[PDB]
């Protein structure tokens, strides 16, 4: 009540809400006047004599009716505020305290006074006697529920009411979150209970009620989908439904639960389950689950059968993070400080790059984990990674991008990250030289792929249902098939040269996978490029053939 | 101390950028720096009724400076503060035999900022793990990194500098935000003594400068492309040469290549040697003579902001081109510096970007938007670790540049 108000404007040019009242049923009108006389006696609202042009509607709903006040037309018109704390603390980032209590602030918004000049814009009206008589005219003296400014003004008002108490108690830790205060301390019990009663009295002096020690929440705390325990944290228990049929809505809910669990349960995989969502977004469209998807789901149920817990942060200990590969471009990791307990866990996936590579994906995962470490603890982990120094050094030296590689050390746990093949940097003396080309018709969608070599060999292969780029990859696949373990290849396609000079380990296109196999098998492969249709020689004859 | 009113371009709200997560060390440096600035009056804490936010960073030489990213507030003010309080850009600064840069941002911190405008300079010091909503400030004086600060101060600056200009007519002095470029054709010792003269003159009038770093824009601008000059050429070398000339031909009108193409008449093996014809040298030498000239008809366009592309070359080298339209380069060059115990791809890239931006400022008075070859989130994490300029270029992150890596070195 004595709290300093936060000044509040209307948006420029805009003026306050004038909205006609809807008719109200007889049972609701008296039930509203009943709440209003009590809110007035408490000073939260006040009657007005209509020199005030504004009005907004008032609904009622329910052994105790509650009052509702639609405020969209006013929230449309008031100024923006500082955005109200997006996100929440991660329990892996909390530090243990010998005592923790949770105070619910009751009537939170109605305890903080509204700015005076702005109050006139919250006027509302109760119709009386079937619109035969004028109704009462109230207006708010405190933050309305559902007003656009209430959460942020209450946040800063609370932060200002806590200032003297934090100043007098440097060692006590307070977390704000909406209606709640979370107080932790290393005081011996009883001294902590005394400090909690001190803070409660200080809060009540500013007009903020809080639960009695008989009503304060008991550990473990059920908070935002976590179980917060005195010495460990975990997610609240996950339930995966068993259904005879699955809509896109159900697969969304399931993928969400599985991602949520993945922060503490290691090894959860989401690739095949989410490939089901790649199609049209119609929410009710029933989709059969695929074989690999139900295998993934059962393998997830296997990990979720056994409960798992995480530990809280200790600043004195080093921050270690370890990464393991799984199938189809999936990676899992643990952030930990101690050998048998994790701070948290997680996953990463290649997220729709058409062709990728194990070292690139491992680097992107280290990037994701570095960003998570900075967010959650304000530092970056020491890394333990399944890759040798020569492998990563060779990749980051050949690679066209710049890249930061943090301090890391080898962990010889298979699968290992390796370079599966290397193109030669210079042409191979003594190795056959294929000139290759491929061409297709964009309308009829049939094409040809072929090659011509310096030994004198020539070949052409028909193709149905193909595209002009797919044929040029097919021509290279042909030269790889028909050569010895050392082969020079000369293509006229920028696209194929880009796909293959990236040295992918994997692709969503089966033809590129079939090329990758041949590249791992061949001992040496030099790939060269020349412009098409320039009569270069070699390429001229291959282009004539196709 | 009467504030200059500051108005935004019509229909334009204030900046509302998100503030990056920062490590605990950098948050502590920002908290100390701001705790001091608040009691010097330069900044003040603000309430929930201020919605705007601008990003803040901490950089380093052995102590932490704060660095505000005013790019969004600059787009929404200075573009109407270039048409109104714009700073003309001399064309002689690109020609002087030497150019030194001097930091003079401290001068802004006396001058009050317009009372109605301060809300738009709000910034947030993050908490770790969202423990708290951040510490929340706004500026009460002209902020460094805002492009309105030099524009408001420029009358005082041209006044303070005028007697030194009358003493030394041939020196060139240009101001881009916090920095003062000073160019002379003097011998390097005379140039540095004149720079110290300007430093002492600036001190007598109450402008401190940090030092207690020269450019040479006789740069040989936009270097010609070079063909390899091998003693003997195989089919592979001729193929790479013909493809490189063919890419050049979409830039240089007169390239001829047919008598190099007939030189590979057969379906030869890649490593077979081929003698060059008396006809084929007519291609090679003449394409070299035509490759050793500037492109005709390439002019700088004020209406269109500059673009800069970079390509990693290996061995610590980086090629770059500043251009406004494709294949119409206004400048190209190569950055190269390495120390094995002190260099990596991001350090080299950030140093190259600062060097290119400095060249761009000396030449045209505005900065390019980079097309950086790096993962987005990697750069967003690590770029501050080697940043040193008070200004920040615009940038985006570009997919693969294929095979041109050989074509630009
Ligand atoms: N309902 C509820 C709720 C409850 C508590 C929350 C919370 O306690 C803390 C407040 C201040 C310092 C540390 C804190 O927690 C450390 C972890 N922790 C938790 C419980 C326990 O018994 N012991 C223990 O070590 C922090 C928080 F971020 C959210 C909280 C939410
Ligand atoms: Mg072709």
């Amino acid at each position: 009540s004595p709290i300093e108000t936060v000044p509040v404007k209307l948006k420029p040019g805009m003026d306050g809400p004038k909205v006609k009242q809807w008719p109200l049923t007889e049972e609701k009108i008296k039930a509203l006047v009943e709440i209003c006389t009590e809110m007035e006696k408490e000073g939260k609202i006040s009657k007005i004599g209509p020199e005030n042009p504004y009005n907004t509607p008032v609904f009622a709903i329910k052994t105790k009716w509650r009052k509702l006040v639609d405020f969209r037309e006013l929230n449309k018109r008031t100024q923006d505020f500082w955005e109200v704390q997006l996100g929440i603390p991660h329990p892996a980032g909390l530090k243990k305290k010998k005592s923790v209590t949770v105070l619910d602030v009751g009537d939170a918004y109605f305890s903080v006074p509204l700015d005076e000049d702005f109050r006139k814009y919250t006027a509302f009206t109760i119709p009386s006697i079937n619109n035969e008589t004028p109704g009462i005219r109230y207006q708010y003296n405190v933050l309305p529920q559902g007003w656009k400014g209430s959460p942020a003004i209450f946040q800063s008002s609370m932060t200002k009411i806590l200032e003297p108490f934090a100043a007098q108690n440097p060692d006590i830790v307070i977390y704000q979150y909406m209606d709640d205060l979370y107080v932790g301390s290393d005081l011996e019990i009883g001294q902590h209970r005394t400090k909690i009663e001190e803070l409660r009295q200080h809060l009540l002096r500013w007009g903020l009620t809080t639960p009695d020690k008989k009503h304060q929440k008991e550990p473990p705390f059920l908070w935002m989908g976590y179980e917060l325990h005195p010495d460990k944290w975990t997610v609240q228990p996950i339930v995966l439904p068993e259904k005879d049929s699955w809509t896109v809505n159900d697969i969304q809910k399931l993928v969400g639960k599985l991602n949520w669990a993945s922060q503490i349960y290691p090894g959860i995989k989401v690739r095949q389950l989410s490939k089901l969502l790649r199609g049209t977004k119609a929410l009710t469209e029933v989709i059969p689950l695929t074989e690999e998807a139900e295998l993934e789901l059962a393998e997830n149920r296997e990990i979720l059968k056994e409960p798992v817990h995480g530990v809280y942060y200790d600043p004195s200990k080093d921050l270690i993070a370890e990464i393991q590969k799984q199938g189809q471009g999936q990676w899992t990791y643990q952030i930990y400080q101690e050998p048998f307990k994790n701070l948290k866990t997680g996953k990463y996936a290649r997220m729709r790059g058409a062709h990728t590579n194990d070292v690139k994906q491992l680097t992107e995962a280290v990037q994701k984990i570095t960003t998570e470490s900075i967010v959650i603890w304000g530092k970056t982990p020491k890394f333990k990674l399944p890759i040798q120094k020569e492998t990563w050094e060779t990749w980051w030296t050949e690679y066209w991008q710049a890249t930061w590689i943090p301090e890391w050390e080898f962990v010889n746990t298979p699968p290992l990250v390796k370079l599966w093949y290397q193109l030669e940097k210079e042409p191979i003396v003594g190795a056959e030289t294929f000139y290759v080309d491929g061409a297709a018709n964009r309308e009829t969608k049939l094409g040809k792929a072929g090659y011509v070599t310096n030994k004198g060999r020539q070949k052409v292969v028909p193709l149905t249902n193909t595209t002009n780029q797919k044929t040029e990859l097919q021509a290279i696949y042909l030269a790889l098939q028909d050569s010895g373990l050392e082969v020079n290849i000369v293509t006229d396609s920028q696209y194929a040269l880009g796909i293959i000079q990236a040295q992918p380990d994997k692709s969503e296109s089966e033809l590129v996978n079939q090329i990758i196999e041949q590249l791992i098998k061949k001992e040496k492969v030099y790939l060269a490029w020349v412009p098409a249709h320039k009569g270069i020689g070699g390429n001229e004859q291959v282009d004539k053939l196709v | 101390i009467e504030t200059v009113p500051v108005k935004l371009k019509p229909g334009m709200d204030g900046p509302k950028v998100k503030q990056w997560p920062l490590t605990e060390e950098k948050i502590k440096a920002l908290v100390e720096i701001c705790t001091e600035m608040e009691k010097e009056g330069k900044i003040s804490k603000i309430g929930p009724e201020n919605p705007y936010n601008t990003p803040v960073f901490a950089i380093k030489s052995t102590k932490w400076r704060k660095l505000v990213d005013f790019r969004e507030l600059n787009k929404r003010t200075q573009d109407f503060w270039e048409v109104q309080l714009g700073i003309p850009h001399p064309a002689g600064l690109k020609k002087k035999k030497s150019v030194t840069v001097l930091d003079v941002g401290d001068a802004y911190f006396s001058v009050p900022l317009d009372e109605d405008f301060r809300k738009y300079t709000a910034f947030t010091i993050p908490s770790i793990n969202n423990e708290t909503p951040g510490i929340r400030y706004q500026y009460n004086v002209l902020p460094q990194g805002w492009k309105g600060s030099p524009a408001i101060f420029q009358s005082s600056m041209t006044k303070i500098l005028e007697p030194f200009k009358k003493q030394n007519p041939d020196i060139v002095i240009y101001q881009y935000m916090d920095d003062l470029y000073v160019g002379s054709d003097l011998e390097i010792g005379q140039h540095r003594t004149k720079i110290e003269e300007l430093r002492q003159h600036l001190l007598r009038w109450g402008l401190t400068t940090p030092d207690k770093y020269e450019l040479h824009p006789d740069k040989w601008t936009v270097q010609p492309i070079v063909l390899p000059e091998k003693d003997s050429w195989t089919v592979n070398d001729i193929q790479k040469l013909v493809g490189k000339l063919n890419w050049a031909s979409q830039i240089y009108p007169g390239i001829k290549v047919r008598q190099l193409s007939k030189l590979l008449r057969g379906t030869k093996a890649l490593t077979e040697v081929i003698p060059l014809t008396e006809e084929a040298e007519l291609e090679l030498a003449e394409n070299r003579e035509i490759l050793k000239e500037p492109v005709h008809g390439v002019y700088y366009d004020p209406s269109k902001d500059l673009i800069a592309e970079i390509q990693k070359q290996g061995q610590g080298q980086w090629t770059y081109q500043i251009y406004q339209e494709p294949f119409k380069n206004l400048k190209t060059g190569k950055y190269a510096r390495m120390r094995g115990a002190h260099t990596n791809d991001v350090k080299q890239l950030t140093e190259a970007v600062q060097k290119i931006t400095t060249e761009s400022i000396v030449i045209w008075g505005k900065t390019p938007k980079f097309k950086l070859p790096i993962q987005k989130e990697t750069w967003e994490t690590w770029w501050t670790e080697y940043w040193q300029a008070t200004w920040i270029p615009e940038w985006e992150f570009v997919n693969t540049p294929p095979l041109v890596k050989l074509w630009y070195q």
